[PDB]
């Protein structure tokens, strides 16, 4: 005669996955902005 | 992350459009230069004839 609930922990691997690939997409975006700027000068 | 990717898409779209901008302008420049080089060839011939 008894019952029980249950809780959950996230995976360690995940860690700060919010920025694991955010930093990387931000870095690529910076590269793309540099590309865009250089192309703007070249077109001019 | 989604916003940054969208910004990257927009950036590459503009970069492509501008690259196409450069290309047309450059092709016109070469066309005009071929025509003007040729006018100058005509000039060169008359200068030779006038020398004679």
């Amino acid at each position: 005669g008894q019952q029980i609930f249950s809780q959950a922990l996230l995976n360690a691997n995940r860690r700060g996955e919010a920025k694991t690939a955010l930093a990387e997409v931000q870095a690529r975006h910076q590269e793309l902005l540099k590309l865009e700027k250089s192309m703007a000068e070249l077109t001019q | 992350i989604k916003f940054t990717k969208q910004s990257s898409v927009a950036s590459t779209r503009n970069t492509l459009k501008m690259a196409q901008d450069a290309e047309r302008a450059g092709m016109n420049t070469l066309g005009m230069l071929g025509h003007q080089s040729e006018q100058l060839n005509n000039v060169e011939g008359n200068l030779d004839l006038m020398k004679v």
